């Protein structure tokens, strides 16, 4: 019998598609606290975390807590619908089915029956990340295009006060370097000189979206999986966890 | 016969078999498919692959002897006669007989 | 599985650890290989006895 | 899809139409199983490889990639020459039905 | 060979190899010394010195090349010294292809 709301449907319609490019099944819990969202891709590489706390929302009423599954293709096509400067207010009722309303010039309410997807509470404590950065989405997304398209496979190399990133081909070589001067590299810091390599597949489907003017952190070490992670409304997070190739 | 090894070694095999099979049987047994039992029988020896593929029954025995007696030509030949005289029970007209006893022997040659 | 049922052309695999010096003479007559079969092990040598599973 | 609770699946093909006499159909369950982990399907319903057959009578374990433990474990216990199996750098004989896959063949069969 | 008698191939002549060489070496051997030995298995430690005191070689090199004549080779030197004492043809990975050219180009060549 919960009742949410938000403002700006663009933005959530945004984040439900970089949420749903890698997943195909998503379950929300929805709690006092906020909404949660935890999944894996079906290739076990990638560790997709949602959350999105109450303050959020401009109105916020859930007395209990229960866990909702839907497809996430069709909830992908009904939220697109939204414009820029439009209501989105998500109900669900006695009944099991969940209710979206879009409120602009016009009230326009769709109904997504709930499907029952297995629950499997897998979690990635906190590892030992030797080597911190903070990025803008601008430069990581032409550097990603860069390595497709020469490359397969993306490296990251974080020095003292700098950061490279090197796309090694069969014929054909790019690098790409900038510093702590560049605008690119808002803040750096390493504890020790950290090498690794990831696929670009998953890097491009995770970089896709992203803004000109939004910062991103970017965490890494040797040969163990890389975390990026980016906020919306400064206090909601998203979460990739990429396991390294080899 | 054979040594202390190959015995063991075929015994296992066909312990693992066996243990493919029960769990087979078991989930073919609850009638979600076409049959309510496994559709590929095992055989062991050349005389249970033609009693299985072609027949008539009862015909593996008389396989089994007659190889071991004669040969596997002379074997072939007399199922071919014990067919058409009628061991193996009635057919009918002589173009079953004819058929059957073609397509044993050939089996039996194959 | 019985190798005396299987094919007719496994049947002239050899199971011998080195040739012998008989068959190294006798290529320079240009024999035919039927002529030395019962000096170079084959496995049609081997059928029946217990040992067709066990000295390759 | 609410039988076997897989909703998240884009393509599923079938047949234009079915060869057999009987034209029974095959449940969607195992469609939806096969689209999911990404199998296909022969004309009897089963899934297969093709491969290049090529012959081995000896071989060594650290050619296929297999410690001597698990090799004990399996069945094999002396070498070629009657030596106890102490090493992978040793020589054993391959029993009749034992095979070795290639690397796409496992996998495809994972 | 299993493959020739299948199809009933005609033999063809062999190419002269370590394996023909081995058993000519224990043939000579045996025929001028009286020592038994056997390739690609293993011998008594008395034959095995006796062969190596006759041919002031080292046991363990004897015994290597018995066990695996087609990887273990003596020197060039070893193997005329072998040629020379027991009497037969050269090691085969010393012998060039001889019969692929005219004897009149080899006479230039020694010219």
């Amino acid at each position: 019998p919960f009742e949410i709301v938000f403002e700006g449907a663009k933005e959530f319609a945004q984040l439900i598609e970089t949420a749903s490019r890698l997943i195909d099944e998503a379950a929300f819990k929805v709690t006092e606290e906020g909404i949660s969202m935890r999944a894996m891709d079906p290739s076990r590489v990638v560790l997709i975390d949602l959350n999105l706390p109450a303050s959020i929302f401009s109105k916020y009423e859930v007395d209990g807590e229960e866990t909702i599954g839907v497809n996430m293709d069709h909830l992908k096509k009904v939220l697109k619908r939204g414009k820029a400067k439009e209501t989105l207010i998500l109900r669900k009722g006695e009944e099991n089915f969940l209710e979206i309303s879009l409120q602009g010039t016009a009230t326009r309410t769709f109904k997504l029956p709930l499907i029952d997807v297995e629950e499997i509470e897998v979690d990635l404590p906190e590892l030992p990340f030797t080597a911190k950065v903070v990025i803008l989405g601008d430069v990581i997304k032409e550097a990603v295009k860069d390595a497709s398209l020469v490359s397969d496979s993306m490296k990251f190399i974080a020095k003292e006060n700098e950061f490279t990133m090197r796309a090694e081909g069969e014929t054909q070589e790019v690098e790409v370097k900038l510093t702590l001067e560049d605008e690119g590299l808002l803040d750096i810091e390493v504890q020790e000189e950290t090498k690794s390599a990831y696929g670009i597949s998953y890097l491009s489907d995770m970089v896709k979206g992203l803004g000109k003017a939004d910062e991103v952190t970017i965490k890494f070490g040797n040969e163990m999986p890389m975390q990026m992670e980016y906020y919306i409304r400064d206090e909601g997070r998203l979460i990739f966890l990429l396991a390294p190739r080899v | 016969e054979l040594p202390k090894e190959m015995e063991e070694y075929f015994e296992m095999l066909q312990r693992e078999i066996d243990k493919a099979y029960e769990i087979a049987k078991k989930a073919r047994a609850q009638g979600k498919d076409p049959s309510l039992d496994v559709e590929i029988p095992q055989a062991t020896d050349m005389a249970g692959r033609v009693e299985s593929l072609v027949g008539p029954p009862g015909v593996a025995k008389r396989i089994r002897e007659l190889v071991k007696e004669y040969g596997k030509e002379i074997a072939a030949l007399k199922i071919v006669d014990e067919i058409i005289e009628g061991k193996f029970g009635d057919l009918g007209s002589r173009e079953k007989y004819a058929e059957q006893a073609v397509r044993t022997a050939l089996a039996i040659l194959t | 599985l019985d190798p005396r049922e299987v094919d007719s052309e496994v049947h002239n695999m050899d199971i011998v650890r080195y040739y012998p010096l008989e068959f190294y003479e006798a290529t320079y007559e240009l024999k035919s290989p039927k002529e030395l079969v019962g000096v170079i092990e084959r496995v049609e040598d081997r059928l029946g006895k217990p040992e067709m599973y066990y000295g390759l | 899809m609410e039988n076997v609770k897989v909703y998240g699946v884009d393509k599923l093909k079938g047949v234009m139409g079915m060869t057999s006499g009987w034209k029974m159909p095959e449940p969607l369950e195992k469609g939806l199983l096969r689209a999911k982990n990404d199998v296909y399907v022969f004309k009897d319903g089963t899934i297969r490889f093709d491969a290049t057959d090529a012959p081995i009578t000896h071989f060594r374990p650290r050619e296929i990639g297999v410690s001597v433990e698990k090799l004990r474990e399996l069945g094999y216990t002396h070498d070629f020459e009657g030596k106890p199996l102490v090493s992978e750098d040793q020589i054993v004989e391959l029993k009749p039905q034992d095979i070795i896959l290639s690397k796409e063949a496992g996998r495809y069969l994972l | 060979f299993g493959d020739f008698v299948e199809n009933n191939q005609t033999l063809l002549p062999a190419n002269y190899c370590e394996e023909w060489w081995i058993l000519e070496f224990v043939k000579a051997l045996k025929e001028i010394y009286e020592v038994h030995l056997e390739p690609f298995t293993e011998n008594e430690e008395e034959s095995i010195e006796e062969a190596s005191d006759y041919l002031e070689i080292d046991p363990e090199f004897l015994k290597e090349m018995l066990r695996d004549p087609l990887r273990v080779k003596p020197p060039v030197e070893l193997a005329i010294h072998f040629s020379e004492v027991l009497g037969i043809p050269l090691h085969p990975y010393y012998t060039l292809y001889w019969n692929s050219v005219e004897p009149k180009d080899v006479e230039k060549l020694w010219r």
